[PDB]
């Protein structure tokens, strides 16, 4: 980054030292936390859980939520919605995530059986299997409503429920800000990205940006000068970018701890 | 704990990463930022004091910038510290200092209670939780209609090894007989989907 | 190009420079698109591959063999397998998908397993357990166990103070 | 013992270290300059009738 293989730099560079080792360890940190983060988020369950073909849920249809076997992504239809929703040569390389988007979605195959067929108690122990009326009616109970409720009005609940899925489909498909948070994350890396990039752009005192110009045209004596002043502006930019970077993800580590104990609470209890 | 020192891998980072951040300081000593040297001694020793002073600030500038990276990589580092001890002192006052119902927030499984021990720079909670076992099938029924009225169980689950019907609880094999108390009534017995005699 | 020195794969461009159009930029005030000085022509550039060189290792006491890991590398350039982190050098792939131990990445790990050799394959995200559904069946504990777990959370760090002149 | 030295102490344990950056280098220098004033009629100074 602060140099394009500039021996010149390098040297200049290794006058500074550490200065950007450090950078990379933070760099580093921050992808393992990333790792973690997911892995906080989706990998709660043990065992991955496989629904039956027997969608016998008393009408609660769970197709539009339950992965598609068609797609080549093992994905429910929801997050297909989502998926398409949500839309250098300088060092700055994007290393993969660890967990595929499809791990991911068979992790969120494997939550929603364990909660469909055995309700909660496939979080606490092993998961054991429950008629999907009878852990509803255990849900009522939670809530402070009688079983009775619950059984007497089965159909009703479930055609609420199916027409309040289609809603949620239709307000998925159509309002795109649906999904704004994310975006603008998205949209805050590549910013910051960007903004490195132009950078490369900016003299910081010097004569130019590139130091091929500054060492053709100036001699090395003061080149090495210029250069100096070059690559103080080219690290502060980096390390401005890291701590920027560095709170971001911060911020993102506490999202996703929310998201973990949501996870934990209303999903698997 | 004795064998697996992983067990406390994260504590051990923390020192580490402390560790670290100090021994980059010193370590950042030892760069020229541009000037001859990093003994300012030996600049001043070297250069008359009108350039040793340009040579001085410029070791300066860079010595300033290492400090005000590491005080911002421990500030960040420390706000970090600051959110997992806010999540420790809200186990202790739920998990310790009472029972947390958060299911999975206090180990996997029902958590019955917790045991605080200090450590070097942080805590250690021995979550003791209770953990179902051995599992048994049984055929079961939302209901009961004994005489044309639903009977509900009050608190519990409708099992049926595959001869009589009990009551039992949701998380034991309590199989009692399902007298009149164990259940409540609504309704009758076709509203009720599954419903059994 | 007339002392536009640059390094990259330089192919052709179907870029329309206009006949003032020499040579491209990009956000970094570097070329991309340039074109011939003795008998024009335009072309293209992608700055070849450039990547990271990772060790994947079990510890040292328990072996000496390693896994190099070129990512943002495919190894046409430079036991060969091509992932979709990158490609490894001194692993076989296995098919049987295990938990794994080493992380490499784009969902593939790699573990130490025999002939003790480094094998990569794909995450196994765990047994799958079907759990056998009935609209009238459940499941009901009869025995329980009372485990204990450690949970580790760091309280403090090191009360540091430095002094500036000092 | 690249790793090793990444570590700059101790002996490599298990896991994965980024340790280095390979580039394919450069296969050579291609110079491209033009005869840089486009014709002159030499042609004529020195065939001329
Ligand atoms: C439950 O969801 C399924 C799947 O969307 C519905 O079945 C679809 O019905 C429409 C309209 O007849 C068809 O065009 C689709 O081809 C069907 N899909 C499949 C996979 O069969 C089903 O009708 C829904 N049930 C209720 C009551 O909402
Ligand atoms: C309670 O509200 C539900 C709707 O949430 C009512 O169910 C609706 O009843 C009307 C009239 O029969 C139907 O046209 C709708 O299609 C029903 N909706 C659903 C989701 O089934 C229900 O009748 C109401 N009950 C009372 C006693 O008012
Ligand atoms: C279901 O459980 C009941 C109660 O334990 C079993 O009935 C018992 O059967 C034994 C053996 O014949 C008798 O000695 C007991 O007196 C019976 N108890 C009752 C409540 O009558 C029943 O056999 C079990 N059914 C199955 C298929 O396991
Ligand atoms: C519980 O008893 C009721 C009443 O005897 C059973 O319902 C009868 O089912 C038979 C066979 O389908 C019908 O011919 C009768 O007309 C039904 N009677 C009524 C009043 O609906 C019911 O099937 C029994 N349930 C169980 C689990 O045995």
């Amino acid at each position: 980054y602060i140099c394009g293989d500039s021996t010149e730099c390098s040297n200049l560079l290794l006058q500074y030292g550490s200065f950007c080792t450090q950078l990379n360890r933070a760099l580093t940190g921050i992808a393992v936390e990333q790792d973690k983060n997911t892995q906080e988020v989706f990998a709660q369950v043990k065992q991955i859980y496989k629904t039956p073909p027997i969608k016998d849920f008393g009408g609660f249809n769970f197709s539009q939520i339950l992965p598609d076997p068609s797609k080549p992504s093992k994905r429910s239809f929801i997050e297909d919605l989502l998926f398409n929703k949500v839309t250098k040569f300088n060092g700055l390389t994007v290393l993969p995530p660890l967990l595929t988007d499809e791990m991911i979605a068979q992790y969120t195959s494997a939550l929603l059986a364990g909660t469909i067929t055995s309700g909660w108690t496939f979080g606490a122990g092993a998961a054991l299997q429950i008629p999907f009326a009878m852990q509803m009616a255990y849900r009522f109970n939670g809530i402070g409503v009688t079983q009775n409720v619950l059984y007497e009005n089965q159909k009703l609940i479930a055609n609420q429920f199916n027409s309040a899925i289609g809603k949620i489909q239709d307000s998925l498909s159509s309002t795109a800000s649906a999904l704004g948070k994310l975006q603008d994350v998205v949209n805050q890396n590549a910013q910051a990205l960007n903004t490195l990039v132009k950078q490369l752009s900016s003299n910081f005192g010097a004569i130019s940006s590139v130091l091929n110009d500054i060492l053709s045209r100036l001699d090395p004596p003061e080149a090495e000068v210029q250069i100096d002043r070059l690559i103080t502006g080219r690290l502060q930019s980096l390390q401005t970018y890291v701590t920027q970077q560095l709170i971001r993800a911060a911020e993102i580590r506490a999202s996703a701890n929310l998201a973990a104990t949501k996870m934990s609470e209303c999903v698997l209890g | 704990l004795s064998s697996t020192a992983s067990a406390l891998g994260k504590l051990q980072d923390v020192v580490n990463q402390n560790a670290q951040a100090l021994n980059t300081l010193v370590k950042q000593l030892s760069s020229n930022f541009g000037a001859i040297s990093s003994v300012l001694n030996d600049i001043l020793s070297r250069l008359d004091p009108p350039e040793a002073e340009v040579q001085i600030d410029r070791l300066i500038t860079g010595r300033l910038q290492s400090l005000q990276t590491y005080v911002t990589q421990q500030l960040i580092r420390a706000a970090e510290i600051r959110a997992s001890a806010n999540l420790a002192a809200t186990k202790m006052s739920e998990c310790v200092l009472g029972q947390s119902k958060r299911v999975d927030f206090c180990g996997k499984g029902y958590h019955l209670m917790s045991f605080p021990q200090s450590a070097p720079h942080g805590v250690v909670f021995l979550h003791v939780t209770y953990v179902p076992a051995q599992e048994k099938n049984f055929t079961t029924a939302p209901a009961i209609c004994h005489d044309g009225k639903a009977h509900f169980p009050r608190e519990g689950v409708f099992v049926s090894n595959g001869t009589h019907w009990f009551v039992t609880q949701r998380n034991f094999y309590e199989p009692q007989i399902i007298t009149t108390d164990n259940t409540f009534v609504s309704g009758n017995c076709d509203v009720v989907i599954g419903i059994v005699n | 190009f007339n002392g536009l020195t640059g390094t990259g794969v330089l192919t052709e461009s179907n870029k329309k420079f206009l006949p003032f159009q020499q040579f491209g930029r990009d956000i970094a005030d570097t070329t991309d698109a340039v074109r011939d000085p003795q008998t024009l022509e335009i072309l293209d550039i992608t700055p070849c591959s450039f990547g990271g060189v990772s060790v994947i290792t079990p510890g040292t006491n328990t072996s000496n063999q390693v896994a190099v890991l070129y990512q943002d590398v495919n190894c046409t350039e430079v036991n060969v397998f091509q992932t979709r982190a990158g490609c490894l050098i001194g692993a076989e792939h296995v098919n049987n998908s295990y938990e794994c131990d080493i992380p490499i990445g784009a969902g593939i790990c790699a573990s130490y397993q025999t002939s003790q050799s480094i094998i990569a394959y794909t995450m196994s995200l765990g047994a799958e357990n079907s759990v056998a559904y009935s609209n009238n069946s459940i499941a009901i504990p009869t025995n329980f166990t009372i485990s204990v777990t450690t949970e580790i959370l760091p309280v403090s760090m090191t009360k540091t103070s430095v002094d500036c002149t000092m | 013992s690249e790793t090793k030295c990444t570590l700059k102490s101790f002996t490599v344990e298990k896991g994965i270290y980024q340790t280095s950056n390979f580039r394919v280098q450069p296969t050579e220098s291609i110079v491209r300059f033009p005869n840089i004033t486009n014709l002159c009629p030499f042609g004529e100074v020195f065939n001329a009738t």
